[PDB]
């Protein structure tokens, strides 16, 4: 395969993740205002789903941060992985997590897919269209949970609502049924 | 190219929306004056239509201003893109030129050429020294040493700063 | 040659970004004045759009100025290269003549 | 069209080439500095300028 | 700037020395040319007198 292509694409992914992180942060800051407004107009479940979007976006941001960390680690040890044919223990987690997340963020970032392809075409032990699906069972659990697709816990959403109402100087009556459990 | 003309059209539409908002503002003023001059005569419906017309003018004006700001931002972004593209094209051009030049005029060729320059001008120094010797030997009767020495000593004493028997004795030695 | 015209284009784009930043600055001033004259009449949304427009003009201006500085540096480097190349060509010529 | 033609990878490669080219140009300038300082040395001593 | 000035001074004195030399040579050649014209005229008058 081409190694310089991988290196360049890693740098590009890093930069794109930085920009996207900043942008997502700004958008969240701008949407929290809308959430507060919806809270200040009777609508409660609506603002609930909105803050659900927000927490999902923030999980995405955290996952992108971790992914950027792993990409920078790979860019650092590039010289090491470019020579050896079999990956080491230090790069195993990074490679697995990145290859597992590539199809997840393939829409937001495209270079990540190319990175995953280069890594797949580079390795052969448990690597491929099907071998990777079984060899990606050692990816980061934290990122796996953050990037997962599941309805967050209602208690967390209620706490987010409470806080967003406190900061924006507006009232909010959290459901005791959720605050109890 | 196409992007440039499209940018021009964007900025045109932007300032068009701007001037249209200004037009709507002045029309709002005119309608507000017409309603003033009409309500005095006891017309309630005429005033009502004038008022709603003015409110519509105001609202459309603010909308046009918002749209104009948006389009101005977009056109500014496109201008950034166009300028950056021109810069990129120029940088690619100079990259190609430098590649050709360096491939033609490499570092090794440079070093060799400079060494040749140096040696050539050293040889030129030798030539100059050769000509110095000859010209000093030729014009020696018209430029003795004793005379110039005496002149220098005298003019130094003036400006105020400090700085035959020999051959006969050599002849004595030759005779010995 | 090609390098010379490309350098000219680089410097042109540089000063273009510079004048564009100046244009954005004066537009920022104009918008700041328009928001002043509009907030007096009790328009909150009009002021808001004018304000964000002014902030955008300022940010784009500083960006254009940074880009202009970069391109100016690059064009200066290319000018150095072009001049050095002309000098090298002349030195080669005189070398051949002296030879 | 432009991005498909002038991609990010091509940009990075081109910029690296630019950088390396001008580093080589610096080397050339240093080479010429050394030579020109060596040549015109009798007409530009060090003690006099000091 | 200092080394440039020293180089200018040295090149100036060198140019002045070279100029003096060439002036001496040109003066010698002028002597030769004038003497040659005189010789030609003397030959002419010699033929005429003969």
């Amino acid at each position: 395969f081409k190694a310089e292509r991988l290196r360049v694409n890693l740098r590009l992914v890093i930069n794109r993740l930085k920009l996207l992180e900043k942008k997502k942060t700004e958008l969240a800051q701008k949407a929290r205002k809308e959430i507060a407004d919806y809270l200040a107009a009777g609508k409660d479940e609506r603002a609930r789903i909105r803050v659900e979007h927000i927490i999902r976006e923030d999980y995405l941001v955290e996952a992108m941060e971790i992914l950027e960390l792993y990409c920078d680690l790979l860019l650092a040890r590039f010289g090491l992985i470019q020579s050896m044919k079999e990956l080491d223990s230090g790069l195993a987690e990074s490679v697995s997590t990145l290859i597992w997340a590539a199809p997840r963020l393939q829409s937001e970032v495209a270079e990540l897919k190319i990175v995953a392809d280069q890594l797949c075409a580079k390795y052969s032990k448990e690597y491929g269209k099907l071998c990777r699906t079984n060899q990606i069972g050692t990816v980061n659990d934290r990122l796996m949970h953050k990037l997962s697709v599941e309805a967050p816990p209602k208690i967390l959403v209620e706490r987010y609502l409470i806080e967003i109402a406190k900061n924006y100087n507006v009232p909010y009556e959290p459901d005791s049924v959720v605050m109890a459990e | 190219s196409n992007m440039e003309k499209h940018l021009f059209n964007l900025k045109f539409a932007a300032k068009e929306l701007s001037r249209s908002a200004k037009k709507c503002d002045k029309e709002e003023k005119a309608e507000k004056a017409k309603i003033e001059k009409a309500i005095q005569k006891g017309n309630m419906e005429v005033a009502r239509i004038h008022a709603e017309n003015a409110i519509r003018q105001k609202n459309q004006a603010v909308n046009f201003l918002r749209m104009s700001a948006r389009v101005d931002a977009v056109a500014a972004r496109v201008q950034t893109a166009v300028t950056m593209g021109k810069v990129t094209k120029s940088m690619a051009g100079v990259v190609k030129s430098m590649d050709a030049t360096l491939k033609t005029m490499n570092l090794e060729k440079i070093s060799a050429l400079m060494d040749k320059f140096e040696h050539q001008f050293e040889t030129l120094d030798v030539q100059t020294q050769q000509m110095e010797d000859t010209m000093s030997s030729t014009t020696t009767l018209t430029t003795p040493q004793n005379q110039v020495d005496m002149l220098l000593q005298e003019m130094a004493d003036e400006a105020g700063l400090d700085l035959d028997e020999l051959s006969q004795r050599l002849a004595r030695l030759r005779d010995q």
